[PDB]
RNA sequence: CACAGGGAUAACUGGCUUGUGGCGGCCAAGCGUUCAUAGCGACGUCGCUUUUUGAUCCUUCGAUGUCGGCUCUUCCUAUCAUACCGAAGCAGAAUUCGGUAAGCGUUGGAUUGUUCACCCACUAAUAGGGAACGUGAGCUGGGUUUAGACCGUCGUGAGACAGGUUAGUUUUACCCUACUGAUGAACUCGUCGCAAUGGUAAUUCAGCUUAGUACGAGAGGAACCGCUGAUUCAGAUAAUUGGU
RNA sequence: AAAGCGAAUGAUUAGGGACUCGGGGGCGAUUUUUAGCCUUCAUCCAUUCUCAAACUUUAAAUAUGUAAGAAGCCCUUGUUACUUAACUGAACGUGGGCAUUCGAAUGUAUCGACACUAGUGGGCCAUUUUUGGUAAGCAGAACUGGCGAUGCGGGAUGAACCGAACGCGGGGUUAAGGUGCCGGAGUGGACGCUCAUCAGACACCACAAAAGGCGUUAGUACAUCUUGACAGCAGGACGGUGGC
């Protein structure tokens, strides 16, 4: 089994997820998306690096698992178990099919040829666009070289063209580095588990003061 | 004589909620005024929320070189598209007018990077006033002191229709 | 031969909208219709009697009959190389008076007074529409409205 | 067993494709006594080919003879042997990986109709393929696939079986071209010459010596030059021997 | 189509706060619900990474129904067995008034109605949108244009591509495509790039990828340097301290 990946490279069909209409699909190969010290505070890991797509194609669940393992080994080796947090940001939901000519006709006869050729599920792939992010890593600013090398090494497992981009934000937040510092100095952010929450000045006054005491002082 | 520099001023159509709208000015290099105006709406569409069907053109004027007999050094900033991704560049030229500098730039980008006219944005054209502002080594050798050079191996110019010469031509002219 | 039922393909067309279920406003039952009126058809999913076929949903026609609780409408249907005249019975919950002819019925009475006002006075007027014409010449002042010079911007990465 | 038709439609070559078959790469977790890359390559991923088998139905049903062997010529290289070389976890001997290279070779037999396969034996070696799955007016007719006949299973029966078995007619060249050879008009009849172009050819092994030497603790154990023969191929010849 | 999921229905990754009587394991006498000390799953709450042909609060472009007067508008009042408590209405009208303008643009190089009948009822190709299939010069649909039924100039050739559709002739100008020779017309002008023992050379179209180069050319970012930078050559390289 497992036809070459050349045969399922292009997004040629409409999305075909598993549901009450198609039943009996195998489990995806990749199951873990967060690796490393995945519960550090936002202030510990200010640097972020992305691996970005450059084509409109399909990536298989096998390929995603292979790349995740390759990058994890390098980061642990040269940065430690607690020097990074790695996240995979592409989930395979599209199911591909195969028409078993030999199984249905070879030594089984029944009906041969192209008659009744609707296939059976075989695997699962992720459909990605141009500019979509595939893998993200956050770590300290002294591990810039290690993070770059880890993502460069893992992209030999993917078909097509990819790029690596150093973000201008702080960690995984949608905030520029400088403007995040100003908002924290003003006291409008509070520490949640490994992430943060922000003040909107549109609730009731009692709760807002309790949750962000530094803001109103 | 292929390009000229124009000044184009445009405006959003006045409405009752905003009489007297703001005015915008751009400098456009174009072969004629019909494509100068088309180029103006292309750039303004990318910066403000105006269209050609909701605006109007105020003035078009030709800008002429002030001293088209003085040798100058120019610097140009541009942004272009390759077969994968967009990039910024800075190049330099030596001629007597801004129009001459832009024409040389377009030929240079086609030759060395296979970039077409449709994938180049001009950001700024500046005359370098001081000889210390020259950065590229292919310009520095031309502003050297006491420049002079000979011309070896010069092929003489011979009429095409005259075949069958009776003597061996020289190349020492 | 595929399945072809009376209401096949009407999953979204015959459905009431979001937050628009329940009671029907009663002004629907208070309108009046006369032979020769111009109405448009719009099927209401909550009423299952006097329903028109899905072809006529969204058409406009002319009344030709009035009964106790419904009207007769005349529509023209295109069948390949010709038009055919159709006559359908619709309950009044599915019909509605149309504003298609109100612009005409407004210009007719406005032309009447302008013609009589001008005839009494003695100066002719236009009395018919014209398409939009090209603009005219005018001057725009630069005082306290100095133009702003723009240039294209360099490339940069956002994410 | 018959008739009217069909290349609107199967069974063979050819054409598009390459899933499957075959062959080749990229990355580097790991094996390799330490040591990713002497020799290998998990998880992934990019290709090539048309000597496998599928998928389709474009040409042929007023017919293109349908398995295999024998005979004979030429072409491809993804190189089994032979020439000259680079690398090693290459002391010597024996081996393993790689480059230029298709000039020259690549067998005698037991069983099977066999293609395929499996054994005995020699050898430097007993490589892989194409040419309408090359080759029936070239042969052969063992198999398959008409009509006679027996068995097993199936069917009430007539009969069926990509199950076994035995016997079964292989037609025509004098025409055109191609090829191999042989004459020949026109410018007097002869003798002696030149050489454009076309063809082209050799091949592998053994014995003696180097030498029980180099190398190696030992066990083991080479090579260049030199001398004499033999295998496969080619062109002639008939003193002697043999056949007629 | 696009968009959404700190919006319903479904799918899905990760932490945090609150909690114990929901479960599990345990520790202070397992004492003990003693929520004593913990503990992990479970539940609730505010957040967080990704999705939908048979999901959705929203929501285009392209296409689509009706209208733009004389058979129109306004004033007065005649018939009925229908309707109203009722000459109140509903339909059909007499008489009178309104171009001082019959009430968007463009065309009209072809208005309406009837009678009788032929051939056809195997189709194929292409841009965009699309279904099955690994794919196919494969199989199936929608709008429009073609070939069939059609010559002519280009694409060397080439039913369908580009230009353009045809009575017999003369002169002029062009389209697509071309101008070193075959071949009608430039060995035409300006600025660069490229050296290949496998160069390259024009849409449909007659193929090439992942991965590499200290070949050459242009560019981005950081760092060192006339307080002397890189290369080469030349000299020096000390006490505790032979550290604890
Ligand atoms: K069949
Ligand atoms: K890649
Ligand atoms: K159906
Ligand atoms: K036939
Ligand atoms: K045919
Ligand atoms: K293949
Ligand atoms: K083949
Ligand atoms: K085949
Ligand atoms: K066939
Ligand atoms: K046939
Ligand atoms: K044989
Ligand atoms: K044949
Ligand atoms: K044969
Ligand atoms: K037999
Ligand atoms: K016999
Ligand atoms: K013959
Ligand atoms: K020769
Ligand atoms: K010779
Ligand atoms: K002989
Ligand atoms: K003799
Ligand atoms: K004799
Ligand atoms: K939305
Ligand atoms: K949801
Ligand atoms: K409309
Ligand atoms: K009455
Ligand atoms: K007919
Ligand atoms: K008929
Ligand atoms: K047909
Ligand atoms: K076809
Ligand atoms: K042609
Ligand atoms: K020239
Ligand atoms: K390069
Ligand atoms: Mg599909
Ligand atoms: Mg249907
Ligand atoms: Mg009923
Ligand atoms: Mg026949
Ligand atoms: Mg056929
Ligand atoms: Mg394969
Ligand atoms: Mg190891
Ligand atoms: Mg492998
Ligand atoms: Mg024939
Ligand atoms: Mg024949
Ligand atoms: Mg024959
Ligand atoms: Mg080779
Ligand atoms: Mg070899
Ligand atoms: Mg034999
Ligand atoms: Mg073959
Ligand atoms: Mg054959
Ligand atoms: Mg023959
Ligand atoms: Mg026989
Ligand atoms: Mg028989
Ligand atoms: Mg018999
Ligand atoms: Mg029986
Ligand atoms: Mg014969
Ligand atoms: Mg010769
Ligand atoms: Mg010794
Ligand atoms: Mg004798
Ligand atoms: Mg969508
Ligand atoms: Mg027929
Ligand atoms: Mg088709
Ligand atoms: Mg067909
Ligand atoms: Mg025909
Ligand atoms: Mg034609
Ligand atoms: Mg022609
Ligand atoms: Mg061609
Ligand atoms: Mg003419
Ligand atoms: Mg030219
Ligand atoms: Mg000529
Ligand atoms: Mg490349
Ligand atoms: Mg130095």
């Amino acid at each position: 089994a497992r036809r070459p990946a050349r045969c399922y490279r292009y997004c040629k069909n409409k999305p075909y997820p598993k549901s009450r209409f198609n039943r009996g699909v195998p489990d995806p190969k990749i199951k873990i998306y967060d690796l490393g010290r995945k519960r550090a505070t936002v202030d510990d890991f200010p640097l972020c690096v992305h691996l970005v797509s450059n084509e409109y194609e399909q990536l298989s669940s096998e390929a995603l698992e292979a790349a995740r393992i390759c990058a994890n080994k390098y980061l642990v080796k040269y940065a430690g178990k607690e020097g990074f947090h790695l996240r995979v940001r592409a989930h395979p939901y599209h199911v591909i099919r195969i028409n078993k000519m030999l199984s249905c006709a070879g030594a089984d006869r029944l009906q041969t040829g192209m008659r009744g050729a609707f296939g059976k599920p075989q695997g699962t792939v992720a459909r990605v666009d141009i500019g979509q992010i595939l893998i993200s890593v956050r770590t300290r600013d002294s591990n810039r070289a290690i993070a770059l090398e880890a993502l460069r090494r893992c992209q030999y497992k993917f078909p097509g063209r990819q790029k690596i981009i150093v973000s201008k934000n702080w960690g995984f937040t949608p905030l520029r580095r400088e403007e995040y510092l100003e908002k924290k100095a003003a006291g409008r952010v509070r520490v949640d588990g490994a992430y943060v929450q922000f003040l909107t000045n549109h609730g009731n006054l009692e709760e807002n003061m309790r949750r962000f005491p530094d803001a109103f002082k | 004589g292929r390009l000229q520099e124009y000044q184009v001023i445009g405006r959003h159509l006045p409405t009752e909620a905003n009489p007297n709208p703001a005015l915008y000015r751009m400098r456009i290099f174009a072969p004629n005024e019909v494509v100068a105006k088309s180029r103006f709406w292309y750039f303004l569409r990318g910066l403000k929320k105006v269209k050609k069907a909701t605006g109007e053109i105020v003035s078009v004027n030709v800008i002429s070189e002030k001293h088209p007999l003085k040798v100058k050094n120019f610097g140009i900033w541009l942004r272009y598209d390759s077969r994968s991704g967009t990039h910024n560049m800075y190049k330099e030229y030596r001629e007597t007018s801004r129009v001459a500098a832009v024409e040389a730039m377009y030929a240079d980008m086609a030759a060395r990077h296979r970039a077409r006219f449709r994938s180049i944005h001009i950001l700024k054209v500046v005359e370098l006033e001081k000889t210390e502002d020259v950065k590229r080594p292919y310009i520095k050798q031309l502003v050297a002191k006491n420049l002079s050079f000979p011309l070896p191996h010069r092929v003489p110019k011979i009429s095409t229709k005259k075949i069958f010469s009776a003597k061996r031509p020289s190349t020492f002219s | 031969g595929h399945a072809a039922g009376l209401r096949s393909g009407t999953r979204y067309a015959f459905s009431r909208g979001f937050r628009k279920h329940g009671q029907i406003p009663l002004s629907t039952y208070l309108r009046t219709y006369r032979v020769g009126d111009i109405v448009d058809i719009k099927v209401n999913g909550a009423v299952q009697k006097g329903m028109p076929h899905k072809f006529y949903h969204g058409k406009t026609g002319v009344v030709y009959n009035v009964t106790k609780s419904a009207v007769g409408v005349i529509v023209y249907k295109r069948v390949k190389h010709r038009y055919i005249e159709k006559r359908i019975n619709v309950r009044i919950e599915h019909v509605k008076p149309s504003r298609s002819r109100e612009d005409f019925l407004r210009r007719v009475k406005e032309n009447a007074e302008l013609k009589k006002k001008a005839k009494a006075e003695g100066v002719p007027v236009q009395l018919k529409r014209q398409p939009a014409m090209p603009r005219e010449a005018h001057t725009v002042s630069i005082a306290d409205n100095k133009p702003v010079t723009l240039a294209p911007v360099a490339y940069e990465t956002t994410i």
